[PDB]
RNA sequence: GUGGGAGAGGGUGGUGGAAUUCCCGGAGUAGCGGUGAAAUGCGCAGAUACCGGGAGGAACGCCGAUGGCGAAGGCAGCCACCUGGUCCACCCGUGACGCUGAGGCGCGAAAGCGUGGGGAGCAAACCGGAUUAGAUACCCGGGUAGUCCACGCCCUAAACGAUGCGCGCUAGGUCUCUGGGUCUCCUGGGGGCCGAAGCUAACGCGUUAAGCGCGCCGCCUGGGGAGUACGGCCGCAAGGC
């Protein structure tokens, strides 16, 4: 009901889970999808196959809204963000570039005891 | 801080003759006035220690030439002392 | 590879303000480069960090940027 | 007195009547304070690296004076007063240290 | 003395961007999170993910090093003021003014205590979920003191180079920080590695000595009992010598 056909698309991929946004130019996000939103539940949701069925999801769902041409930006590793973004090329949606943007501080909050 | 304007001054009033930079009141007195500076730096900033490290070591020196004069020529002493209102 | 100040002029390293010479040093990131990529030395990439760090807070040099790749 | 450079970085959407004003009001301030000028450099509009009060410009101003070295920190409290005025660095003057001489 | 030099040395004020949390708004559905798997937890009062704006506290990515500074503890954004130590060149001045150092005095990570602030993240105790034969734990979700600041106490440590300080002497090679020089290099002062002689029980040390000497302080005399008891000094207490 929007017909954008032009936007961004993030993948916030973490090692318990690939969860992928489609948005608009401007931020304003369209449609989305995950692990969970498909039916894993547990542990698989951070598995590269969860990665790509989760960005083909809302690959499908951005093509109701008229998406042709993506812009792809990447956040986090974890198992599956390089299979998200293989899925994100061959799933019709003509992608027009790649950008990490991982956001990585400047040493000023302190960790959890699993990160040290 | 100390500039050589302030230097020269000191030291060609407490030269024992014309082109003394070394003489042991000529130490002292250029001692002293680093004592001074430091000690009005230390009324103030009372939470910087290692500076005040180096101020124990400049008043060694300083009783140390003065217990040296004290030895030798006990007049030129007295005369340093009264000129720089010490002990 | 080729090193910075191997394909250079005569430079100032203090000068803060020259952007066109220090986007040179630092990486497709607003990261400043290693010696080995810069070909300085030791007292040279001392000054040039702290004149970088000096033209990141006049808005001249980024902090950070974003990778176009992978 | 010691020698020292002032970087001053303004808001790049003032006309004339505006521009003129914070000059003249810089000039006042360094006036109060004692500075004298010794040079100037005016370079303006410049492409930032990162929005800065969430404008992508700014206006350079550039100053080398010879003032009393007590008065600087209190000098710069008196120029990021202005709204206009952004970004005030003052760095003390050293040597061009030259590098593949 | 003169003239130069490097530096997270210290104190004070100021200041910059990234990120976390929380708030406001936009947009947007059904889960996020987390683990070896999970569950408590959070989510339709609309979270997670995305864009914008705002507040607050704490810590400084790359540079960054096997690096530098300091007596030790220890010191990393940037700017300015105050400020300490140290090193090199000149061979100018004083003319043994030196070394160590029982007491004393000052400093002394973290934790802990007092008064008043501050409180984002982290997190003893504690509240839960799991694991398990049991879980008073490792793993997961929350969370107070505290960590931060000001002022005053506390004086402990694997406070480690497990090597007290100063000086003289005794092959070199190589890497390096920083000065000077007639700048393949020479010459100082630091920081590493191999190694002559020699020392050592051996591992290993070896011009930064654990070698050869000299001066002075500290300390040791089998283990458990025990850094305990008593006494004393100190401390608000914990507790310390
Ligand atoms: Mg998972
Ligand atoms: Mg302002
Ligand atoms: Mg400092
Ligand atoms: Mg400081
Ligand atoms: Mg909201
Ligand atoms: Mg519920
Ligand atoms: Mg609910
Ligand atoms: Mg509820
Ligand atoms: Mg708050
Ligand atoms: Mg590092
Ligand atoms: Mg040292
Ligand atoms: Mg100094
Ligand atoms: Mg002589
Ligand atoms: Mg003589
Ligand atoms: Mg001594
Ligand atoms: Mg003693
Ligand atoms: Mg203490
Ligand atoms: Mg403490
Ligand atoms: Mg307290
Ligand atoms: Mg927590
Ligand atoms: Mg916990
Ligand atoms: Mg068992
Ligand atoms: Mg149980
Ligand atoms: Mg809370
Ligand atoms: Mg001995
Ligand atoms: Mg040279
Ligand atoms: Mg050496
Ligand atoms: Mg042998
Ligand atoms: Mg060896
Ligand atoms: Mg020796
Ligand atoms: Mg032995
Ligand atoms: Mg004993
Ligand atoms: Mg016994
Ligand atoms: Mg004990
Ligand atoms: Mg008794
Ligand atoms: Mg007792
Ligand atoms: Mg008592
Ligand atoms: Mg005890």
């Amino acid at each position: 009901k929007r017909q954008v056909a032009s936007g961004r698309a993030y993948i916030h991929a973490s090692y318990n889970n690939t969860i992928v946004t489609i948005t608009d130019p401007d931020g304003n996000p369209i449609t989305w999808s995950s692990g969970g939103v498909i039916g894993y539940k547990g542990s698989r949701k951070g598995t590269p196959y969860a990665a790509q069925l989760a960005a083909l999801d809302a690959a499908k769902k951005a093509m109701a809204y008229g998406m042709q041409s993506v812009d792809v930006i990447v956040r986090g590793t974890g198992a599956g963000r390089e299979q998200a973004i293989r899925a994100l090329q061959a799933s019709g949606l003509q992608v027009k570039s790649i950008v990490d943007d991982t956001p990585v501080p400047h040493n000023g909050c302190r960790p959890k005891k699993k990160f040290r | 801080p100390i500039t050589k304007e302030e230097k020269q001054k000191v030291i060609q009033e407490f030269a024992r003759f014309p082109g003394d930079t070394g003489s042991t009141e000529v130490q002292v007195a250029l001692l002293t006035l680093r004592i001074n500076r430091l000690s009005e730096h230390l009324k103030v900033h009372k939470k910087d220690h290692h500076s005040h490290r180096g101020l124990l070591m400049m008043v060694g020196q300083r009783r140390r030439l003065l217990r040296y004069l004290q030895r030798e020529d006990p007049e030129r002493y007295r005369a340093l002392i009264e000129k720089l209102g010490i002990r | 590879k080729a090193k910075v100040k191997a394909t250079l002029g005569e430079f100032d390293l203090r000068d803060y303000r020259n952007v066109e010479v220090l986007k040179r040093f630092l990486s497709e990131t607003g990261k400043i480069l290693p010696r080995r990529r810069t070909g300085l030395s030791a007292k040279e990439q001392r000054i040039l960090a702290k004149t970088i760090k000096r033209a990141r807070i006049l808005g001249l040099l980024p902090f950070t940027e974003k990778l176009v790749r992978k | 007195m010691r020698r020292y450079e002032v970087n001053i970085v303004l808001n790049p959407n003032l006309d004339q009547s505006q521009l003129a004003l914070e000059k003249e009001i810089i000039q006042r301030a360094l006036e109060n304070y004692g500075a004298r000028v010794e040079k100037v450099e005016e370079l303006g509009l410049r492409r930032l690296a990162y929005p800065i009060a969430k404008d992508p410009q700014g206006y350079f101003l550039w100053y080398q004076v010879e003032m009393p070295e007590d008065r600087v920190n209190d000098l710069a409290r008196e120029l990021r007063i202005r709204d206009n005025v952004r970004r005030v660095m003052v760095v003390k003057s050293q040597e061009p240290f030259l590098a593949n001489a």
